[PDB]
């Protein structure tokens, strides 16, 4: 979303998953996932980073 | 009067934790076996059995 004094206001999610290991469920198996997550809201301006 | 920019947060948390352990252990295994001529001594009644 822009804003009149040259900024942003912007809701992020950003996500980075794998595939894990094969753990065992009741008499079966199945997969196990390894994740690394991040949802907020910021505000910034135009032309510059920030650590979110 | 209402949609006016709002201030921002940075938050950190942080978890410490300490670990401390020692053991000890002291132990001994002996025995004797001695016979004399219609006399034994040993560490148990097989042992005067098995001396003969």
């Amino acid at each position: 979303q822009i804003t009149p004094d040259n900024r942003l206001v912007l809701d992020l999610s950003v996500t980075q998953d794998r595939r894990g290991e094969t753990v065992k469920t009741g008499t079966g198996e199945a997969v196990s996932i390894d994740t690394q997550r991040i949802g907020t809201q910021v505000l910034v301006n135009n032309g510059e980073t920030v650590v979110l | 009067s209402l949609d006016i920019p709002v201030k921002q947060v940075q938050i950190e948390a942080r978890i410490v934790t300490v670990k401390e352990g020692n053991l000890e252990e002291l132990g001994v295994r002996w025995g004797v076996m001695s016979t004399n001529g219609s006399h034994s001594v040993g560490g148990s009644i097989e042992s005067n059995l098995w001396q003969k």
